[PDB]
């Protein structure tokens, strides 16, 4: 299996274009409101829907007459509807039983589904969906179906619904022009797929069919030329600040460079020119270089610039030289004038953003593109791509396996998760079932479980955690000091224990009117053992209130293990375990099962009280790599200092 | 040519060609003996691969010869055997230099398009390049086919 | 880019008056033959790909330029022809469609003569080209709009000569 | 910072392949100088043709101040 | 026009004009007859709607008329005339389009720097429309005006 | 750009000697006139609107460029206009800062005069729109300082000329 | 580019023929005289930085051009005359390598000509620099290489000449 995952975010092709989805997008992409042009684009089109509805109604209606006779026709000797799911070129009729059951089939149900999505062309109102579905269709049909019979069937349909319709000259063209497309498009045959051509030896070459780029919503592409006028101008320079600080930025805060826009407009200096200038400008470098990380603010150039996200490892590597060598202008200077822009944009163009539908994809960097053409890419601030590629040779990271956000950080109270929402930081990697997490033990190194499964309730002597047990008396256990004894010194340590029970619960000391009163006095009383005071604490109102109710399940699960256990799950079998117990049974049950499983009773005892056993690799880290706590010889060569020969 | 290919991979990573770069010129330059003989052998026997070639395409597809088809005039059916002779002088152009560029250039970049608005169909023409190489490796000797064979190989991958 | 309206406002702009009767007719004829002009884009729309098929078939097919030494022999050469030969259809549909002609100096005729000199592409047989189309466009939409279709395609051609 | 008024038609070769829209090839633009190496050369490995070349901003043999 | 943000989207697009575009087209021509009678009427009562509207807006604000501002005698007052007079005329052209296209080509396009450098405040000749939007209405019919204004309040929108 | 420093190093590093006596009186030249430089940039930035204010009023309104027909009749004309004389205003502000007229010959007057041409922009009109700004800008900060400005207006003048 | 060897190729598709004989002859030469041409370019490729350096110091260094006043005077012009000539060598090498001077014209004299008239940079001097590394390649390759590889230094200088 991969060893990373660069996230599975949705993705929404576009199957067929409608007139309502084709108005709406026109100037969604523009950035404006609907004019006078795009209303009246749905004007025309919502006044000719309610006729649009009559072509239908009735052509579904009638759709088994219509398959009926185009059958009847196409194919002789006996009858087609037996299994049922005008210019004739040179067709020969096709036989029944000689073209096998399994292809007459195929041929009925394609004659059905012509005349269906001819009904939804109708109602879309748009031939979109014919001359996708249509287009590359004569030659996969070639092999075992005759393309001569096929052309006649659609010309039979064409008159069957003519005849049987035939209400107005304004209403019947639409479906004879829907029909003549649809012959059309079935005689073209299969054009040539759109090649994306790897623009170095480091990124892959891709192909994609003359299909997929006919329905999934074509991106505007503007162009300046030197003669247009000033409005479509203006237009053009929209774009490509909407492109290049991903939102129009001269209508939010009337940030302009008007320098630059004048040189433009008379063809000075080209688009390619611009780009250029306006990337490595100071209205850029404050928004788009100033708040991020040089890795980032790379991540962020590529979409600005190129349209895409970095393809490949080695590209992050060599644009990241680049920007090391001479900052913000020698990476975009080396964005401009590379062999892909000039290829896609060349001069006139506005660079544009190459998603799921412009061309074809690479199954690299999906979800690190997917997020980074998001307007909320300029948030996330952790690279996506430089992060993902180098997991992608590693192995396994030391993380959770439901991901980084299930890791609380490792601190004395406090259950502090990150954000999903805020900063994005998800880093998500393919965790299987049996996938036991490396977890560095408190005390000896010698006393991990892992190797040494019978020293596991050993005790940590001055290397980890301190250690609370029942060991000494309780108050009031035997009746030797009788009545009084004031001065019983087996007092205090019982309380110590308990505020330590409590302290291991929640992770910091409580209040007044939150320390459970009546479980404290059955412990003191020896009515309960510790075992039993830690399932109380834990399975008190409190604790579901401030650690379980506002964290999510799975989160609120692995604090809870972190905190009654002192170790992180190893992995799934654990995580999944209290996750079907929190499903079926409740909070209450998984606090029961954590302390009536094996390993707690291993651990601790019914006098013990619970302690950190295991931290992660990441949580010892924050604790011993910072100025102070560092020993001198952790990852630095240590020189023995010796006094000169000579002194 | 093979010579292009690495002076080109060379240039674009602003370098001189490297020592396994050179020694790929080195191998094609002692086996241009074997490339010249593949010229003669196609061209002066041209008249007899393009025969067998078309007779073969024609009784596996009787449908251009046939009402409605494509190649049914004298004229045009010279230019289905016009555009055979072109692709076997591809060919010998694409073995002599080396590599698939002389073909590409000339009759592979852009080629789908090119029959789609003369209405030639292009699966009609995958089978056309077939029979050509059945036809073509069958006159030449076993250790000389295996060299031409996959050149047509790679026009049968470019048009379907 | 303006129209046939466009130019008419445009023009009575200039003199800085309202809209007259001389420009009220003008708006009157393009408002009236507006009908007429989108029935036949979209005669054009639908067949966009036979016009350019036919065109070449009736000119370029079986020629001297086609035929090895030409601009027309090799299929990467012959696939950008039928490519421009389809834009230069385009953008002559949108012309008539606007009924305006400095659309085509706008887009195509910025400086496609020149460029056309550079790679060495004979004129006199793209201008014979572009004229093949008038023939193959006028039988297919009417004589009426064909007319109308030949004046923006004469202006492709004129300005490239 | 010195400018070279340049004039070069630069076709495309993965047009047809890659089934985008037509661009003008011939473009008169001003290119800094720190670029126009980088600009003549991409220009030339397409196969494009310079046509004009003019200094237009700076002078010729200067030594000190130019950007 | 809408003729023209046809071609511009389309050419954005790449390709032709699609039958959901060109019922729209097919929409503003014959819905072109009602829309050129709208610019009939106002371009016969030229004179009146610029008038009536003008002693309006020196009604209103005052402070424009008054000493202090950029209203002064008869040949200040004059400019203000014509101004209104000019605005009044591209909303005619925006009228007959059917789009906001030739207002903006026209004079809407840098307006707030335009007044900025006479020093003429950019609320006041919004105002001036919005009292030209009411003169307007009140002469012709309701159903009529009320496409009439959806030009209008484009120019005072712009302006605010 | 050239300033009145890097003029003078350029010229001195073109011979290849030391900086002499004879080429150091203009560099104590500059420190002396950089007072009255700074100062009079400070006043430019400050009436940076009401310098364009009054010239275009003196000028170029109510003239027949403003009239319809004109070149600046349109608002989107009218502003770029008053967005040119602003960069008229700017660059020779960055010249009088300078010391030396490198600034206005590269990124000013490039290629303006061959823009001027093809667009159909009156440039005896735009002569006299700095002619009216060289007028403001004198009396406003003083008549040294006006000069100052003047001579590098003067080089706008004969470069759109 | 266009290789000697696809030379013969692509005049046999512009003429629609087949080799012939006297057309293969030349193929021929290639396939006997590749050997010594693959020598030549992998000893030039590993003394690349010294093949420059022995012509600049015969022609360039000690002279007027490298004194102030020269146009290769600045490090950062003589850093640019250095990176021409590893430039100049690198593509000479691929002439020698592909039989064929048409990456000389294509990916060298282009607009190589017009841009040193541009700057002011000598041609004289820029020949006689060419010549040096002609004259130092023969001596560290040899006589049978280096006249062969002496014949694209040539079209170099009568290119920029
Ligand atoms: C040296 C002290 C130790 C070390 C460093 C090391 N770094 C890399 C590679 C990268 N460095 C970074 C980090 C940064 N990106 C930023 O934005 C910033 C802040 C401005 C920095 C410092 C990144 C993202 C990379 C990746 C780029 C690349 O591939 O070079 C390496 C190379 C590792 C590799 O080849 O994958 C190394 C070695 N590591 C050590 O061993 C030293 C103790
Ligand atoms: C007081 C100076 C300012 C302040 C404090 C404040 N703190 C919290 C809650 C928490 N404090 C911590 C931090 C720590 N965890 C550790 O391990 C240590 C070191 C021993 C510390 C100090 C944590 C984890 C929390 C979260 C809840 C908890 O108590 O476990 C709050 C409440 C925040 C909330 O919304 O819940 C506050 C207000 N804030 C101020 O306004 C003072 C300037
Ligand atoms: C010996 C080859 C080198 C070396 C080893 C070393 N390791 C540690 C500490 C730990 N080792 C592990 C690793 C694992 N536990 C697992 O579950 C697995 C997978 C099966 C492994 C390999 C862990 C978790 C620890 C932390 C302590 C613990 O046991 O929980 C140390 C001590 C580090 C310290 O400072 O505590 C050492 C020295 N180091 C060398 O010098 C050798 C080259
Ligand atoms: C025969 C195998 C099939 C066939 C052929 C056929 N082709 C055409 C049209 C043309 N084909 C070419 C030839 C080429 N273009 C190139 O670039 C190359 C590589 C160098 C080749 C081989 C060209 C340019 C044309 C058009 C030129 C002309 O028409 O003279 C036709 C004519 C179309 C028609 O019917 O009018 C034909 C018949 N036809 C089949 O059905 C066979 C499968
Ligand atoms: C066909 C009628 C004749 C022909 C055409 C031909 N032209 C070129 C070169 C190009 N033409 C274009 C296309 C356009 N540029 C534009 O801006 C427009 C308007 C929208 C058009 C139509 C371009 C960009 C090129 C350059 C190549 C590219 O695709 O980028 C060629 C190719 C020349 C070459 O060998 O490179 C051809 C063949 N030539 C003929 O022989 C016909 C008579
Ligand atoms: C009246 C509604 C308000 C007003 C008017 C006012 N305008 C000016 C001066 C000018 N107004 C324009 C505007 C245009 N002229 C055009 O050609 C166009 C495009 C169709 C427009 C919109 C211009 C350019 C001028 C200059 C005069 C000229 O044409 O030469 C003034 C005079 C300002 C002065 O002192 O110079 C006035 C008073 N001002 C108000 O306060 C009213 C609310
Ligand atoms: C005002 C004094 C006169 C006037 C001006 C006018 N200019 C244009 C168009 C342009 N102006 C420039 C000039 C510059 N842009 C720069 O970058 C610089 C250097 C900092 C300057 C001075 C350019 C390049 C253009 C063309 C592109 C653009 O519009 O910005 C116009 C518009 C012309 C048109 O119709 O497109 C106008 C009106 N016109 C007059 O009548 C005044 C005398
Ligand atoms: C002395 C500190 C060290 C040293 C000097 C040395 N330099 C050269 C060669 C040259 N030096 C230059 C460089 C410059 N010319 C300029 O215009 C500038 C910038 C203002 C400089 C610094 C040049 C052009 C030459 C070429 C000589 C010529 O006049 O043509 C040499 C000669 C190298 C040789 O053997 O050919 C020497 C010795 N070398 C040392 O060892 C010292 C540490
Ligand atoms: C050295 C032989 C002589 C010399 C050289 C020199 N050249 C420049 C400037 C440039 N040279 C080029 C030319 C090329 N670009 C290409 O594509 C090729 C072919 C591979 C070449 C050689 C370019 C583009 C420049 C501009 C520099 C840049 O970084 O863009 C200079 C500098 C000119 C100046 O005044 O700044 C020099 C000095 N001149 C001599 O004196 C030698 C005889």
């Amino acid at each position: 299996s991969v060893k990373a995952s660069g996230g599975s975010s949705l993705a929404r092709p576009q199957l067929y274009q409608t007139v309502p989805v084709s108005a709406i997008s026109q100037a969604e992409q523009q950035d404006r409101f609907l004019e006078g042009s795009e209303l009246n684009e749905l004007t025309a089109y919502f006044q000719s829907g309610a006729l649009r509805l009559e072509i239908a109604e009735t052509l579904t209606q009638n759709a088994d007459l219509i398959v009926s006779r185009a059958a009847n026709r196409i194919f002789t000797g006996g009858s087609p509807l037996s299994y049922l799911e005008p210019i004739p070129p040179g067709f020969r009729p096709i036989n029944i039983a000689r073209y096998g059951p399994s292809n007459m089939q195929k041929s009925l149900r394609d004659m059905s589904w012509f005349l269906r999505y001819t009904t939804y062309a109708i109602v879309a109102g748009d031939p979109n969906i014919i001359v996708v579905n249509t287009r590359g269709l004569k030659e996969v049909i070639e092999n075992a179906c005759s393309i001569d019979a096929t052309i006649v069937a659609i010309q039979e349909m064409r008159a069957a619904s003519a005849d049987y319709f035939r209400n107005n000259a304004q209403a019947k063209e639409i479906v004879l022009q829907y029909f003549d497309i649809l012959l059309s498009e079935f005689k073209a045959p299969t054009p040539a797929n759109k090649v994306r051509q790897g623009p170095s030896n480091d990124i892959q070459g891709l192909e994609l069919p003359q299909s997929y780029f006919n329905a999934a919503a074509k991106r505007q592409k503007y162009a300046m030329k030197p003669g247009l006028s000033a409005l479509e101008k203006n237009a053009v320079i929209k774009a490509a600040y909407r492109q290049i600080f991903e939102r129009d930025i001269t209508k939010a805060y009337s940030q302009s460079i008007s320098y630059l826009e004048s040189q433009v407009r008379n063809g000075d200096i080209s688009m390619k020119e611009f780009v250029r200038r306006l990337a490595k400008s100071p209205l850029y470098r404050k928004q788009f270089f100033e708040p991020f990380i040089n890795s980032r603010a790379l991540e962020l150039a590529f979409r600005h610039i190129l349209g895409r996200g970095p393809s490949s490892r080695e590209e992050v590597q060599k644009y990241f030289s680049i920007v090391s060598s001479g900052g913000l202008p020698a990476l975009v200077d080396a964005l401009v004038d590379s062999q892909e822009y000039a290829d896609y944009f060349g001069e006139e163009t506005v660079p544009y953003l190459r998603g799921l539908g412009v061309e074809a994809q690479e199954c690299r960097n999906w979800g690190m593109q997917q997020d980074l053409f998001s307007y909320s890419a300029p948030f996330r601030k952790v690279p996506q791509f430089i992060t993902t590629f180098a997991q992608y040779d590693r192995p396994l990271p030391d993380q959770h396996v439901y991901g980084s956000g299930n890791d609380p950080l490792e601190i004395q109270f406090g259950a502090i998760f990150p954000k999903e929402t805020r900063n994005p930081s998800k880093r998500p990697a393919p965790f299987n079932k049996d996938t036991k997490r490396i977890l560095i033990h408190r005390g000896p190194a010698v006393n991990n479980q892992v190797g040494n499964p019978s020293a596991v309730g050993e005790f940590p002597g001055s290397l980890g955690a301190k250690v609370f047990r029942l060991n000494g008396g309780l108050p009031g256990a035997k009746v030797g000091k009788n009545t009084g004894t004031s001065v019983k010194f087996g007092e205090s340590s019982t309380q110590a224990l308990i505020r330590a029970a409590y302290r291991q619960v929640f992770g910091r000391d409580l209040y007044e009117g939150q320390r459970l009163s009546v479980a404290e006095i059955q412990l003191e009383n020896g009515d309960i053992s510790v075992r039993e005071f830690i399932k109380r604490l834990a399975k008190s109102e409190l604790f579901l209130k401030l650690y379980w109710a506002p964290h999510y399940v799975c989160k609120a699960i692995e604090y809870m293990h972190r905190r009654l256990l002192g170790r992180p799950t190893y992995g799934r079998q654990e995580m999944n375990q209290y996750f079907d117990i929190a499903s079926k049974q409740g909070f209450y049950a998984v606090v029961e099962a954590m302390i009536d499983s094996k390993e707690y009773s291993d651990a601790f005892g019914e006098d013990t009280v619970p302690y950190e056993r295991y931290l992660t690799p990441g949580g010892l880290q924050m604790r011993s790599a910072r100025v102070g706590s560092l020993r001198e010889d952790i990852g630095q060569r240590v020189d023995k200092e010796v006094t000169p020969r000579f002194v | 040519s093979v010579v292009s290919q690495v002076i080109l991979q060379a240039d674009d990573q602003l370098r001189y060609p490297t020592s396994g770069e050179l020694k790929g010129i080195q191998a094609f330059l002692t086996t241009g003996a074997q490339r010249i003989r593949i010229a003669e052998t196609l061209a002066e026997n041209e008249k007899k691969i393009v025969d067998q070639a078309q007779k073969q395409l024609f009784k596996k597809h009787p449908e251009y010869r046939a009402p409605g088809g494509n190649a049914y005039g004298q004229r045009q059916y010279n230019q289905c055997l016009r555009d055979y002779g072109w692709y076997l002088r591809l060919v010998t152009y694409g073995v002599l230099a080396g590599n698939k560029e002389p073909i590409e250039t000339t009759g592979l970049i852009g080629v789908k398009e090119m029959y789609n608005s003369l209405n030639v169909p292009v699966p009609g023409m995958v089978d056309a390049v077939t029979v050509l190489k059945d036809a073509a490796l069958g006159l030449l000797s076993a250790e000389d086919a295996n060299e031409t064979a996959p050149y047509f190989d790679y026009i049968i991958q470019f048009m379907s | 880019m303006q129209d046939a309206i466009t130019a008419v406002i445009n023009s009575a702009d200039v003199q800085g008056k309202y809209l007259d009767g001389a420009a009220m007719d003008k708006l009157k004829s393009y408002f009236a033959s507006g009908e007429l002009r989108v029935r036949a884009a979209s005669v054009i729309s639908a067949n966009a790909a036979t016009i350019v098929k036919e065109a070449v078939a009736k000119s370029l097919l079986y020629s001297d330029v086609t035929r090895p030494g030409g601009n027309m022999y090799t299929t990467r050469r012959y696939a950008a022809c039928i490519r421009d030969l389809d834009y230069y259809l385009r953008y002559a549909t949108y012309a008539m469609l606007a009924g305006d002609a400095s659309i085509l100096d706008e887009r195509v005729l910025n400086g496609l003569k020149e460029t056309y000199n550079s790679l060495g592409v004979p004129i006199s047989s793209t201008v014979q080209a572009i004229q093949a189309i008038k023939e193959v466009t006028a039988s297919l939409v009417g004589a009426d709009a064909g007319k109308e279709m030949g004046v923006y395609l004469d202006y492709i051609c004129s300005g490239l000569s | 910072m010195r400018m070279f008024r340049i004039t070069a038609c630069v076709p495309s070769q993965t047009r047809i392949r890659t089934q985008r829209e037509l661009q003008n090839t011939y473009f008169t633009k001003l290119v800094p100088y720190d670029n126009w190496f980088r600009e003549q050369q991409r220009i030339m490995k397409m196969g494009g043709k310079i046509v004009k070349v003019e200094l237009a901003t700076g002078r010729p043999g200067t030594n000190a101040g130019l950007a | 026009s809408i003729v023209t943000k046809s071609i511009v989207n389309a050419d954005a697009e790449a390709r032709y004009l699609s039958p959901g575009e060109l019922d729209r087209i097919k929409a503003f021509v014959t819905g072109g007859a009602a829309r050129l009678r709208i610019a009939e009427t106002l371009t016969g009562s030229r004179e009146t709607i610029v008038k009536q509207a003008g002693d309006r807006l020196f009604q209103k604000r005052p402070d424009i008329v008054s000493p202090g501002g950029n209203a002064y005698g008869e040949e200040m007052t004059a400019t203000c005339l014509r101004d209104m007079d000019y605005y009044l005329r591209l909303v005619t052209y925006g009228v007959v389009s059917g789009d906001v296209t030739p207002i903006e080509e026209i004079g809407l396009v840098g307006v707030r720097e335009m007044y900025r450098s006479l020093g003429t405040p950019i609320e006041a000749v919004a105002q001036s429309v919005r009292e030209m939007k009411e003169v307007a209405s009140g002469l012709m019919s309701s159903d009529d005006a009320a496409e009439a204004s959806a030009y209008f309040d484009f120019v005072i929108g712009k302006m605010s």
